[PDB]
């Protein structure tokens, strides 16, 4: 009947717990479409995936596909305002982004459910009549260069592109993907190329409707959603572009039996073992790569990782199938290297082929496939409700790979047990096919090659045939047994009935000297899952740097101890998180509630009766030292945030302080630390999910009784439960802390306009002003001025205080960015006075929609509560309370707030700035808007003296 | 740890 629709998909199989409505379509022009009707969703969303990516980049214009991705946002024929897309979304509680892989370009947005169409119309125009304005082209090319510049000093990106540089250079795999100013402007303007033509030429060539997939999720009916998609997208022209495919592998014979010695930027020691394999995508129901990844990557008793760990050679192992484009895949094994493991790489690789040989000797195991099949089956049935933005983006990508009806299940459910494919893949994992990469600072100065795009220092060697042969004659190693039946797989998925006295927010069901137990039985999601969060308080976890180091190492050793045992539970959807905090320890247990108390007890017993393996202690301590040192190579803007956190917190130990004190951490001193840490505690816990009140009370009591028994834990005094305060900046003051980043050749800056203690009033003044400036700050400071790829503004909340913050990472010096952001602030003062009275209320409803967005999954709701609890504020109805007040704010209230707190001449201005200089930046002192003249900043020369000379804020009264 | 299967992003 309808001619714009080539077909409609029969029922789209979904989880029986998924209340959303689905319909599959293929438009006349060949666009595969999935429509999602959720009358609940507070935000609607849509996404489009083009099966074109970096691999289709022209050889002479590296990165064109990624650059074009940036350019669709900046103006259409029907919506030619450069930022009409960003502006429309920002004014309607929306967000958007996109990425570019080798074979895909993925665009997605979300917006208030009442404006899906308006957003979708502006969005669809991306693929119909993009302007590619010559002025915006010359500006946005800098954003791409900042993005690459960011990644140049990143160890992961360097390895990523080093592999591409290592294979067949004729293969598209070797293409530089990111793009930068050289390949997108300098070199083209050198070769006479009109880039706007090549952007138009490419878009018109590859952005065909036959290579497109669309997902739209909104409150609208499935029929209404069908009409909408047909209305806006059926006019995309079908150029019948043949889908690019790459049968020939990027690694041929001459690229096998090769070894690479690579110099990293951080101090890391890693070993990568890779095998070229055929594309396993088609076998999505047999899934042989996962079967082998599951066994080879296993961390339980009898596993490869175990023996490598026991011999002190490796600490972590990751294995499985790595994606390449259509027609070629990889199999990777990734181990980090201890100081010893670096010297026994030959043996480590041998041990790898010994385990692989075991897998060949045992043959395919149907029970293993059954276990994997059953776990995925459960996982899909009780899948968590996704956020609309990420859900449309992911579905939009896999519409290209599976039938309309299988699109939801294809990546989860298993069907065929294929022992032939298991042997077929397993046969490609052989020493003649292997490629070895070693990453260690120990190759410093010993490299004879340089990777052109990132500068990576490396040396290429052929693996001796004598060594290949050793690997081929791999005996069976009696230390490698297959795993056993996973006893942690859940069997009881019964949702307990909702108790009479249940509450909508967490109830304080225990307030003893040792425990403060917050509890809420789930009344929204009804999945067999629960979240168990515990905060352990001890003044001895952060009393001084030495004790912080031991707090860390204690838990790192403890987790190391349990890993073998706990790994099974993780595969079974029962995971735990355990880490030291500036107040003590944090333990969270999330997953299926069935086997949950068994794991929780094993943890607390291990905590209270922990016995340290000295060999593990020395190895973890060494990795910890490198972890600290390796912070010198982090992004400049993260340095900025790091420093400011040190500057404004009452107590805070710097990395250097920790690093210096780490040598004094002997095994004896650690053994003494642990029982002292556990001797006096206060536990504040949130138990939330599919559990009853007395199950929770029993959980909490069991945790206590275990500690009391084995660690003789007494309570802490209420006066010991002191939280840290934030430094109180003086009226009209401006302080500047300056540091250099010795690794990255960009600079970073954070600017913090401290306002006042958190309050229902002061909270919303800030949040509303931050909303009004959110999009403009990005549009002015990045899109126009192109200060850098990373440009962020928004609230900063810490220790009960708050304020406005800007974060920029740029090539320009920090003191320059200071003026440009200062200039931008005056731009807003006018922008508000001229801003219409409706546009003001527009921003209010936008914030309101965001603040009231209902959590979709249990974990997300638990986080809301857990924030209220660790912040000592316990404002569980905060969203209704604070949004209500927000709506009464007037355009005048915000101007008084700005003139009094934020303006350059504000009476109560509180400005502290962190300047992180680039690696080579000398020690620093048109059509643009006017920057105001700034006072002389007081330069923090010493952080300890800075805090001594300033007051400390109070702490927010709770409730 | 089994890992199964970058991508260059538009925005910070
Ligand atoms: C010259 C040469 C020879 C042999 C291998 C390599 C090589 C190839 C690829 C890598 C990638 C690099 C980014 O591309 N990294 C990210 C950090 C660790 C994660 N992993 S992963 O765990 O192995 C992995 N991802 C998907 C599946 N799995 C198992 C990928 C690894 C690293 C090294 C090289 C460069």
């Amino acid at each position: 009947n309808n001619p714009a629709i080539k077909r409609i998909g029969n029922h789209i199989t979904k989880s029986p717990e998924d209340k959303r409505e689905y319909r599959g379509l293929e438009l006349a022009n060949g666009i595969k479409v999935l429509l999602i009707s959720d009358p609940t969703t507070d935000k609607s969303s849509a996404a489009l995936d083009v099966h074109i990516g970096s691999l289709s980049d022209p050889p002479n214009i590296a990165g064109l596909s990624h650059f074009l991705q940036h350019m669709l946002f900046l103006g259409t024929k029907k919506y030619p305002k450069e930022n009409e897309y960003s502006q429309f979304l920002s004014e309607h509680a929306g967000s958007s982004n996109a990425f570019t892989s080798g074979e895909h370009t993925n665009y997605y947005f979300d917006v208030s459910h009442e404006h899906l169409e308006g957003a979708l119309d502006r969005f669809a125009q991306f693929f119909l009549s993009p302007l590619f304005d010559e002025s915006a082209k010359d500006r946005e090319v800098n954003a791409v260069d900042s993005e690459h510049e960011k990644n140049v000093m990143n160890d992961a990106w360097r390895l990523f592109q080093l592999e591409k540089a290592t294979g067949n250079p004729k293969h598209p795999f070797s293409k530089f993907g990111t793009g930068n100013k050289y390949t997108l402007e300098t070199r083209p303007n050198q070769e006479g190329i009109d880039v706007r033509q090549e952007l138009l030429k490419f878009h018109s060539a590859y952005y065909s409707s036959n290579l497109m997939a669309v997902v739209v999720l909104g409150r609208e009916s499935l029929d209404d959603l069908t009409n909408l998609v047909v209305k806006l997208f059926s006019e995309v022209e079908n150029k019948n572009v043949p889908l690019p495919e790459f049968p020939e592998h990027p690694f041929q014979e001459e690229h096998l039996k090769q070894l690479y010695k690579i110099v990293p930027i951080k101090d890391i020691r890693n070993l990568y073992v890779t095998f070229p394999i055929p594309d396993l995508q088609k076998y999505y129901k047999s899934n042989p790569g996962h079967y082998l990844g599951h066994l080879i990557g296993h961390e339980g008793p009898g596993s490869l990782l175990s023996e490598l760990k026991s011999k002190g050679w490796v600490n972590t192992l990751v294995g499985g199938q790595k994606e390449g484009a259509r027609g070629f895949m990889f199999f990777i094994i990734n181990v980090d290297l201890t100081e010893e493991g670096l010297l026994h790489v030959e043996d480590i690789i041998l041990h790898m082929f010994q385990y692989i040989q075991k897998l060949r000797a045992e043959g395919p195991q149907e029970w293993v496939f059954q276990e994997l099949k059953d776990l995925n089956a459960v996982a899909f049935r009780f899948k968590d409700k996704e956020r609309p933005r990420g859900y449309t983006s992911k579905i939009a990508g896999i519409l290209h790979y599976y039938p309309l009806e299988e699109v939801l299940t294809a990546e989860y459910l298993l069907e065929e047990f294929r022992p032939d494919l298991i042997e077929m893949v397993l046969d490609k994992l052989r020493p003649e096919n292997v490629r070895v990469a070693i990453v260690s600072k120990s190759f410093e100065g010993k490299t004879d090659r340089t990777e052109e795009w990132y500068g990576t220092q490396y040396k290429q060697e052929a693996i001796p045939d004598e060594v290949i042969k050793k690997w081929q004659n791999a005996d069976l190693n009696g230390k490698f047994k297959l795993p056993t039946k996973n006893e942690f797989i859940p069997t009881n998925f019964e949702i307990l009935p909702l108790e009479k006295e249940a509450t909508p927010y967490p109830a304080l069901i225990k307030d003893t000297a040792m425990s403060k137990l917050w509890f809420k039985q789930d009344d929204k999601f009804f999945l067999p899952k629960a979240n168990l969060n515990f905060e352990f308080f001890s003044p001895f976890a952060y009393v001084d740097p030495l004790h912080s180091n031991m707090a860390y190492l204690y838990l790192e050793l403890l987790k190391d101890s349990l890993n073998e045992y706990a790994y099974a539970a993780e595969l079974a959807g029962l995971s735990y998180d355990l880490q030291n905090t500036i107040y003590g320890m944090y333990l969270s247990v999330k997953g299926y509630n069935d086997k949950q108390p068994i794991l929780l007890k094993k943890i607390i017993e291990k905590m209270a009766t922990f016995e340290i393996d000295e060999k593990r202690f020395e190895i973890i301590k060494e990795a910890y030292m490198r972890s600290l040192n390796n912070f010198r190579a982090e992004q400049p803007h993260q340095h900025a945030m790091y420093y400011l956190r040190l500057l404004m917190t009452e107590v805070a130990w710097t990395k250097d302080e920790l690093k210096e004190a780490l040598d004094d951490v002997t095994l004896p001193r650690l053994k003494a630390f642990i029982p002292q840490l556990l001797s006096r505690l206060h536990i504040e816990a949130l138990l939330h999910g599919n559990i009853t009140k007395q199950a929770a009370l029993g959980i909490m009591q069991m945790v206590e009784d275990t500690l009391i028994e084995h660690a003789h834990t007494k309570p802490l005094l209420p006066s010991q439960l002191v939280r840290y305060r934030e430094v109180q900046l003086p009226d009209r003051g401006w302080f500047v802390y300056q540091q250099r980043n010795e690794v990255h050749n960009n600079s970073g800056i954070e600017i913090y306009y401290q306002t006042d203690m958190q309050s229902t009033s002061e909270n919303m003044f800030l949040e509303l002003f931050a909303q009004i400036i959110s999009e403009p700050a990005f549009n002015t400071l990045r899109t126009k001025e192109q200060l850098g790829y990373i440009v962020f503004s928004g609230p900063r909340r810490a220790n009960g205080i708050q304020g406005l913050r800007f974060i920029i990472q740029s090539e320009k010096p920090p003191h320059y960015l200071e003026s440009r952001v200062e200039a931008f602030l005056i731009t807003m003062e006018k922008s508000i006075e001229d801003m219409t009275e409706e546009a003001f209320q527009k921003h209010i409803q936008a914030l309101a929609i965001r603040r009231l967005d209902k959590p979709k999954k249990l974990s997300a709701e638990s986080a809301k509560y857990w924030g209220e609890i660790i912040s000592q504020q316990y404002n569980f109805d905060r969203d209704n309370t604070e949004v209500a007040y927000l709506k009464t704010l007037t355009k005048e209230d915000i101007i008084k707030f700005y003139k009094e707190m934020l303006a350059v001449d504000a009476p109560r201005r509180h400005k502290v700035s962190v300047h992180v200089l680039a690696r080579e930046m000398d020690s620093n002192p048109i059509n643009l808007s006017q920057a105001p003249a700034l006072p002389q900043p007081e330069v923090i020369q010493n952080m300890t003296e800075f805090k001594r000379g300033l007051p400390l804020f109070p702490l927010v009264k709770p409730h | 740890h089994s890992q199964g299967t970058f991508v260059q992003w538009l925005m910070n």
